[PDB]
DNA sequence: AAAGTGTTAAATTGTGCTATAC
DNA sequence: AGCACAATTTAACACTTT
């Protein structure tokens, strides 16, 4: 997994930059833990998206 | 559930080839309106005198 | 040009189908009504599923079961008249009707 | 009328049921609007591709 | 004027509610409106009057006519809709798959209108690379070698 | 409006005969398959049933005039075709729709390609991709931001 | 008569069955309906071999054969953009 | 109150209220029982007027009864129909998953005219599916509920419309039956009328009125004001009836030739035979009460009458020329106004009984159409009628009706609240009312006579608000189908008690004051100008004179669910539509600690909703244990109580049910006596009470993210228990018969270690993703193996096992015990469909925590996901030590505008320690309005303040300032409602104090374990070869057009022709890649999608030429 | 003066569209 | 359901016979 890009995207994908690559890193639980800057870009809130 | 379904047939897993397969012959066949067709068959094999073209 | 159609798209051209090219598209008529058996649930000859037209269920196997195995390809057998080929050209063959 | 009321000392019912009337028109106005946006958005990337 | 007049509108209404758009992308959607002409009077040279024909095409037509007899076509310039600069397009299996389906697909086989497969709409349709990006030639094919 | 269609014709190598059909093609059997669901359970694919009338209709009309008839019958078998062969192409269009049990309407060959759920705005410009997945999303403040 | 009931035997199911099977189908059927406004309740398979003279591992082949296709092409739930054909594997 | 066995709940309430909360399922089962005819209805009806009663199966057969065929000479009728005992009982019937059913039983009477003949015959009409004792059907073993409909009602509606063109007004009207039809009378733009009869184009009033045989003198005569009558009468050219039939007639075929037969039936074969047009007996109320005909009458003829024909017109023509009012001749006058389509009493209900008649009316008009045709057929003497009925139509409408409808739906039970609340919805989509996406503006809105009817507030959130809606409190169904509202009458400013049930329509009549008003002692206003509400919708400020009405008490305008939040009326209202509608997805703990602070609502909502076993007769409790209760009763006999443990609800969440009363208890008529999945001690109890502080801790609580302790992992506090079901089959295939047994093909013996020696599971067999449950293998017939197999088999000898392997394993990523197995077979004559042999269904358990991702939320709107569950020594605690259990973000606070969740959590705090007011010199100022026994409390003391009338901002600032210290004398919380928390990360204090105190969360049913996939490699679909779709199947993400676009717009073209083609389509380029990834080789390139080859061929069958050409 | 008779405007029908993912 | 739009009619007109 070790420097394999992955892109993630929260529809609706209103502009280009709703699609965006990450590097991964290995968590345990089940839910993506997301950046807390980019939720400006992808428009995302954390009630359940 | 998911409810997985087939056209009822089969997939074989033989590569594919292309140079020894069993010779065949030409027949041609004349319908009514002077059209012609030419049909592949086996060389072990009785050549009809009508085909359904 | 390419009926392939494998890499090679320089321009792909629309126009109306003449008669004669609908009877050139065709593998042959289909003549009867019927889709398949009710018993043995095979495709009737003659139909809207017919082998002999459309193409061999199973992969290098005519109806009659002569011909079983990919010595024989391209061939067409002489009691069932289905050419032994590929089974997956059942979803590109066409097939016409006489009005 | 108007709500002379506020939210810290509490609306009585009559102010809560007019107030209402807006708030439940500005959900349906969002929802519609929403649908009506992506439409210009596809008919903007269409004409200019 | 009509430029000064569209992008102000739109500003006014993007202005008044907070959202900074720059005015570029206002004039690359305004600019795909502006491009055609109509025919007055046909001269000689094919064309139908009242048809909405590209300007470059009718420069070029324009061009040749001073040749073989000089009658130039006569056209205004139109302002026109998304809508209907998106229908009126030369690809045809970029507009069958916008809108009305069956009145491009029946209007396209009439005229036995072919495809060129040059917008990135088509080359997403048949899985080519579209010609954006990585994917024109002169970008992927650069051959990398050891210095 | 008539010079438009009428120098369409004119202009390239069509020609206007097949404007009206004498054959018609048949689409391969494995885009409008009959899958053996388990339990035993048959389902076709709803073009199955307008080929059949319309061969079945032609096949009627060719014993009709084999047979020797009055006027009528062979007029009304021909109607019976036309507007089969009509539901086939396009359902729903000339008179009320061809309806299977149920009162819904049969799929043809034209809804196939229109609306939102056409071959080109469901199948052709956006698919679904193998190796992806989804899941919910809580915050992350200790990341890096290209983590 | 004959030519519409025949023409309905022939012409009426997508699978096209001969009109011996048409017969014994209908003949099961109305038999069936008879034995069921008598009872008041649904008929069982070796309850209506004993009317039709024959063996009840006959008659339930028999009802295995008069199941017409489900069309492909209907929508299945309230959420109309999903059809049959989206979920068979 | 008035609930014998009650927890002692104090109240803030500052009022009384005279009537209450009345039988909340009232709107299910009542208009059941007048379905059937029950003596309950039968009573009831004339205890409010209803001279004679008829039911709702009468109604049918009163209406389809004489059957009389064109001979005349034979009659069929049916009359008196009864129920006979249900076949099974309840519980047993979701066992063997049968339905719960009753026969029917109707005396039918066949009359021959020409000798006479009276054989009255009983016939078994069918299997009538009954409704249980909480308002459910049970169809097919499973649970539905019929959901009440919104429609307008039929009549006459007049409208008024301005056109821009010439700017004068243009009155309409539309005369709307049920199964009729359709007739305007417009005004056009040039002065004329409007009288397109059925939809066809135009016609003038005057064609119509002599083509009902009016001389023209009477229309001038009757028509006399009317100056826009005489022009048409002048511009109109068609003069007589006869020269008017024939215009009719070629208008409305068209053109088909005039006979007499024609002329004078189509005219009465439209709008006057009633097997056409039959406005119902609520249509017939409404044109009598509109147009002022004879009121005094109880007249049942649902068909069209000429009278009240004419009379429209005029009241078209006296509304386009200014006016009031209009009499009519033998009526009483009537206000002229134009109508509302969307008011409430133009908007009747049909409720779950009108439903029903409907389905029957229609399965009926199907049986009829057999009888008279079997009159001809047959000879008499004689047919019974026995011979006559064929009844296999009634039953395939009722079978028709009740599954496979939009209608009768499953029953939405995850709690007792949305098992109640599903039921009492009002929803205005499905069949004959109105579309999801041909819905407008108007009806999604809330009109101004909602109040008391529908609530304002609970609607759900996605695209369907305003278009599903639930009822009020107090409301109540009328017998047309109207929505009544008590009320409560004031005479010369005296309030009095006589409580009158209003409808919309004269509740604007007259006018309605509030609840909140100041009686003082008698029913006079303290203040001589009340608050009330006007006709039009106004909130006008009157005299208290003219004021007739009051309302019975405040929160009247809200539902069941809405009246559960604290605090209300500090919310916004999108806030509180989100937190009524956010109760009712709140999972059962294994627990269920009531709330701290609630409303009044809680303890009915529990013992109506159903979920909660109640003693019937007063007794004293002889036996109690985990299963069962016998109680004795006072006279002799006992009863047994079953309680149902670890059943499996309809959305997976369980069901247990446990007593709680003791082997010596005396019980009473209606006390509780076992708990159901969310209640405690009776009440509803939906989450828990948690610590919580307002500060925002380090980022992990951003952006509405909830943080939580991990005490409430080690102690099960959040814990639920989850239930899935699998069901295997085997049936009878072509080839043989599939066997269940453990004889599986090729596998391994260590995959077989919990299977018994049949099959099956062991119950108590911890299973995980992957595991064999069923074991069940197919014949396979014949298929010839590939020469590597063939040689595989021959090396290690081993034999071909033509049968297949089609196991039922666990889908991917489940786990769990194993509860029960129930398994139907055909040689134990079980009912199983044809051609199945064998049918089992295993139940798997789990036991699951929380976890980060899980989705918690309180009562008013806030929610929220866990970004984090803290050790409980990094934890910022309070001076005890005592860490706090949540923490929530400030910055959601006053944006939302939803500080009631602020409030109770101040009152939660003083709740949890107790107050003590201390009154030693006299009871101070703000506790002069406060009751007694309020001044002081014990600790953990349950409050509840009511939804408009609760405790006040004056009040919380009171009871704050003496909150009793907790075990040495230590108060923790000042007056401002914060305390000095420490640091449990750092140690020293936060140098600010924050605001702590006990909030009331529930744990939603929104968790990560439900919502996680992911695919490599799974199921293709079959016409194109893209993958599936949902977690049911593997399915993968669609990437579709937005994410095609924003693809584009970077530049990489790469990653769309990759994801376009390798990974969806390209058939040989999809195992190729997977070859290449395994043996560690470079991608390859793509190659053409196969759904582009699917396009070319289905416009090659539209018979055009495409070709793709090269160059 | 009637009676058509063809050319020119308001009424009249039909076609197409209406967000995104689970 | 509506919002727009373009194709296809009642009717409104002067012009020319009767
Ligand atoms: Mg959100
Ligand atoms: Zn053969």
């Amino acid at each position: 997994i070790a420097e394999h890009p992955v892109l993630l995207n929260r529809a609706p994908t209103l502009h280009r930059l709703g699609i965006q690559a990450f590097e991964p890193m290995l968590v345990e639980g089940k839910a993506i833990q997301l950046h807390p800057l980019v939720c400006e870009a992808f428009n995302a809130d954390f009630d359940g998206d | 559930r998911v409810l997985r379904g087939s056209r009822l047939g089969a997939v074989s897993y033989e590569t594919d080839r292309n140079h020894d397969l069993a010779p065949r012959q030409i027949a041609r066949y004349r319908t009514d309106n002077g059209e012609e067709f030419e049909v592949p068959f086996a060389d072990d094999a009785e050549i009809p005198g009508t085909w359904l073209c | 040009g390419a009926m392939l159609d494998v890499n090679f798209f320089d321009e792909l051209r629309i126009g109306l189908a003449t008669a004669e090219d609908i009877r050139q598209w065709s593998y042959g008529e289909v003549k009867k009504p019927e889709t398949i058996n009710y018993r043995t649930l095979k495709p009737e000859k003659d139909g809207l599923f017919c082998e002999k037209i459309f193409g061999p269920t199973r992969d290098w196997e005519c109806y009659c079961g002569k011909y079983k195995r990919v010595r024989f390809k391209g061939i067409i057998c002489e009691r069932c008249g289905v050419e032994v080929t590929r089974a997956k050209v059942r979803r590109e063959r066409m097939g016409h009707i006489e009005l | 009328r108007p709500v002379k009321s506020s939210f810290r000392e509490g609306l009585t019912v009559l102010e809560y049921f007019i107030n209402t009337h807006g708030a439940r028109k500005g959900l349906a106005d969002t929802a519609l609007r929403t649908a009506d946006s992506g439409y210009l958005t596809r008919r903007l990337v269409d004409v200019s591709q | 004027e009509v430029q000064i007049h569209l992008v102000r509108e739109v500003q006014e209404v993007y202005r008044a509610q907070g959202v900074s758009i720059h005015d570029k992308h206002i004039e690359v959607i305004v600019r795909q409106m502006l491009r055609r002409v109509t025919i007055i009077d046909s001269g000689s040279t094919e064309f139908l009057p009242g048809s909405l024909i590209d300007r470059a095409e009718f420069e070029a037509e324009n061009r040749r006519v001073v040749a073989e007899g000089g009658e130039p076509a006569a056209g205004r310039p139109v302002l026109m809709g998304i809508t209907k600069a998106s229908l009126a397009t030369d690809s045809w299996l970029s507009a069958a798959s916008f809108q009305e389906t069956t009145r491009v697909l029946t209007d396209a086989a009439i005229n036995c209108r072919s495809d060129k497969l040059n917008g990135l709409k088509e080359n997403v349709i048949i899985g080519k690379l579209i010609p954006a990006g990585t994917g024109i030639n002169r970008y992927r094919n650069i051959a990398v070698q050891p210095t | 409006k008539r010079l438009k269609v009428v120098a369409a014709f004119q202009q390239s190598g069509n020609s206007p005969m097949g404007m009206v059909l004498d054959a018609v093609p048949v689409i391969p059997p494995e885009l409008r398959p009959m899958v053996q669901l388990d339990g035993g359970r048959f389902a076709t694919s709803d073009l199955n049933d307008l080929y059949r009338r319309v061969i079945n209709r032609n096949n009627r009309l060719k014993r009709l005039i084999d047979l020797g008839a009055p006027e009528i019958i062979v007029n009304n078998e021909k109607r019976m075709l036309q507007e089969s062969v009509d539901a086939l192409f396009d359902n729903g269009r000339r008179g009320r729709p061809v309806t299977g049990p149920g009162n819904r309407p049969l799929k043809s060959l034209s809804d196939l390609l229109k609306g939102k759920q056409g071959r080109f705005r469901q199948n052709l410009l956006g698919k679904r991709v193998d190796y992806s997945g989804r899941s919910v999303i809580v915050v992350g403040p200790q990341l890096k931001l290209h983590q | 008569r004959q030519a519409i009931t025949r023409a309905m035997a022939d012409q009426a199911r997508t699978i096209r069955i001969p009109v011996h099977m048409v017969e014994v189908i209908n003949k099961l059927g109305r038999i069936q309906r008879e034995l069921l406004q008598d009872l008041g309740r649904e008929p069982t398979p070796e309850e209506l071999a004993k009317e039709m003279d024959i063996t009840p591992e006959k008659v339930l082949e028999i009802q295995q054969y008069a199941r017409e296709p489900i069309s492909l092409d209907q929508t299945i739930g309230d959420e109309g953009d999903s059809q049959l054909g989206d979920f068979i594997e | 109150n008035s609930v014998p066995g009650a927890p002692n709940r104090v109240s803030f309430a500052k009022l009384r209220e005279p009537l209450e909360v009345p039988g909340l399922l009232d709107v299910q089962t009542d208009s059941f029982e007048w379905l059937i005819g029950s003596p309950r209805w039968r009573e009831s009806a004339a205890e409010r007027g209803d001279v004679n009663p008829v039911g709702g199966l009468e109604e049918v057969l009163y209406e389809l009864s004489p059957i009389e065929d064109f001979s005349g000479s034979m009659s069929l009728s049916f009359s008196d129909p009864r129920f006979d005992d249900v076949k099974a009982p309840v519980d047993e019937c979701k066992d063997k998953d049968m339905t719960y059913a009753a026969p029917l039983f109707v005396t039918a009477e066949f009359i021959n005219n020409n000798t006479g003949e009276i054989k009255s015959q009983t016939v078994f009409m069918g299997d009538f599916p009954m409704m249980t004792e909480k308002g459910t059907f049970i169809i097919n073993g499973t649970e539905r509920v019929v959901v009440s409909q919104l429609v307008r009602s039929p009549g006459v509606y007049f409208d008024e419309t301005i056109d821009k063109s010439t700017d004068k007004t243009l009155h309409s009207v539309k005369v709307i039956p049920s199964r009729g039809a359709w007739l305007e009378f417009d005004v056009d733009k040039r002065d004329t009328v409007g009288v397109r009869i059925d939809r066809k184009r135009r016609q003038p009033v005057t064609v119509l009125l002599k083509a009902l045989g009016w001389t023209s003198e009477q229309i001038v005569e009757r028509f006399g004001f009317s100056e826009i009558m005489r022009s048409t009468l002048e511009k109109d050219n068609t003069v007589g009836t006869d020269e008017a039939l024939l215009d009719i007639y070629r208008k409305l075929r068209p053109g088909e030739p005039p006979t007499k037969e024609s002329a004078q039936t189509l005219l009465e074969n439209l709008f006057f035979k009633e097997k056409r047009y039959d406005l119902a007996r609520v249509g017939r109320y409404k044109v009598n009460k509109k147009l002022g005909l004879h009121v005094g009458e109880p007249i049942t003829s649902s068909t069209l009458t000429e009278e009240d024909v004419v009379a429209t017109i005029e009241y078209l023509v006296r509304l386009h020329e200014g006016q009031t009012t209009m009499t009519v001749p033998g009526g009483v006058e009537v206000p002229v106004e134009t109508d509302d389509i969307d008011h409430f009493g133009n908007r009747r209900l049909r409720t779950v009984g009108e439903l029903i008649q409907n389905q029957i009316r229609v399965g009926m008009s199907r049986m009829e159409r057999v009888v008279r045709e079997r009159m001809t057929t047959q000879d008499v003497e004689a047919i019974t009628p026995q011979t006559l009925i064929n009844i296999r139509p009634v039953v395939a409408a009722i079978k028709e009706f009740f599954g496979t409808s939009q209608l009768s739906q499953f029953m939405d039970q995850n709690n007792p609240l949305s098992g109640l609340t599903h039921k009492r919805r009002l929803s205005a989509l499905g069949p004959g009312g109105l579309s999801r996406e041909r819905a407008g503006l108007e009806v999604r809105d809330v009109h101004p006579s909602h109040y008391g009817r529908m609530c304002p507030i609970e609607t759900p959130e996605g695209p369907n608000i305003g278009l599903i809606g639930s009822l009020s409190v107090y409301a109540r169904v009328n017998p047309f189908g109207f929505i009544e509202t008590p009320y409560r009458k004031v005479v010369d400013g005296v309030v009095s008690d006589e409580i009158v049930y209003l409808t919309a329509d004269e509740e604007d009549r007259h006018v309605v004051a509030q609840a909140n008003s100041p009686i003082d002692a008698d029913g006079r206003f303290v203040e001589p100008r009340v608050l009330v509400r006007r006709k039009a919708g106004e909130v006008e400020y009157v005299p208290s004179s003219e004021v007739d009405y009051m309302d019975v008490s405040p929160r009247q305008m809200v539902s069941v669910a809405t009246a559960m939040i604290p605090f209300l009326e500090h919310d916004d209202a999108n806030r509180a539509l989100m937190g009524a509608n956010m109760q009712r997805q709140a999972v059962p703990l294994v627990r269920s600690e009531a709330p701290l602070v609630g409303t009044g609502m809680e303890l009915r909502a529990a013992i109506d909703a159903g979920d909660v076993v109640v003693a019937e007769e007063s007794g004293v409790i002889e036996e109690v244990s985990a299963d069962y209760i016998t109680v004795m009763h006072d006279n002799g006999t006992r009863r047994t109580y079953r309680m149902r443990k670890f059943a499996r609800s309809n959305h997976g969440t369980c069901a247990n049910q446990c007593p709680i009363v003791d082997a010596g208890d005396r019980v009473e008529a209606g006390q509780v006596i076992a708990d159901g999945p969310c209640t405690d001690d009776g009440e509803m109890a939906l989450g828990k009470n948690l610590l919580v502080a307002i500060m925002p801790w380090e980022g992990h609580n951003y952006e509405d993210a909830i943080i939580l302790s991990n005490r409430l992992v080690e102690e099960d506090v959040l814990t639920s228990i989850h239930i899935e079901e699998h069901e295997i089959d085997a049936r009878d295939t072509k080839l043989g018969a599939e066997e269940i047994t453990r004889d599986i093909p090729n596998i391994s013996d260590e995959v077989l270690a919990d299977l018994d020696e049949r099959g099956i599971v062991r119950i108590g067999a911890e299973v995980r993703d992957g595991d064999i449950l069923v074991g069940k293998v197919t014949p396979k017939g014949e298929t010839e193996l590939t020469p590597e197999e063939r040689l595989l088999r021959a090396i290690f000898g081993e034999k071909a096992r033509e049968v297949r392997d089609t196991s039922l394993k666990v889908p991917h990523g489940e786990s769990g015990k194993v509860i029960g197995i129930r398994v139907f077979s055909r040689e134990d004559e079980d009912e199983l469909p044809a051609g199945v042999n064998e049918l089992v269904r295993v139940y798997v358990a789990q036991k699951r925590k929380i976890s980060d991702g899980d989705k918690l939320a309180g009562r008013h709107g806030n929610k929220g996901v866990i970004g984090k569950i803290l050790p409980v020594e990094d934890m910022p605690f309070l001076a005890d030590g005592t860490p706090v259990d949540i923490i929530l973000n400030t910055h959601g606070v006053p944006r939302r505008m939803n500080i009631g969740q602020i409030l109770e959590t101040h009152l939660g705090w003083c709740a949890h320690s107790g107050w003590k007011v201390d009154a030693a010199k006299g009871v101070p100022d703000w506790a002069a309005r406060l009751p007694d026994e309020l001044l002081e409390a014990q600790p953990n003391a349950i409050v509840s303040t009511p939804v408009f009338d609760g405790a006040q901002e004056a009040e919380l600032q009171g009871l704050l300032s003496c909150t009793l210290p907790n075990r040495d004398g230590d108060v923790l919380v000042d007056a401002d409602g914060k305390a000095m928390l420490f640091d449990g990360r750092s140690g020293e204090p936060f140098p600010y104090p924050v605001t702590v105190g006990y909030m009331y969360i529930m744990k939603l049913h929104h968790l990560v374990d439900d919502k996680i996939h992911a695919r490599s490699t799974g199921p293709y679909s079959m016409i194109t070869q893209q993958p599936l779709g949902g977690k049911a199947q593997f399915g993968g993400q669609r990437f579709g057009e937005m994410e095609c676009w924003a693809m584009q717009a970077y530049g990489a073209a790469y990653t769309l022709q990759e994801l376009l083609t390798i990974k969806s389509d390209d058939t040989v380029g999809r195992v190729k890649v997977y070859e290449a990834i395994v043996k560690g080789e470079n991608i390859p390139e793509p190659g053409i999608p196969e759904s582009f080859k699917v396009l070319l061929k289905e416009l090659q069958s539209l018979c055009l030429n495409v070709e793709v050409l090269s160059s």
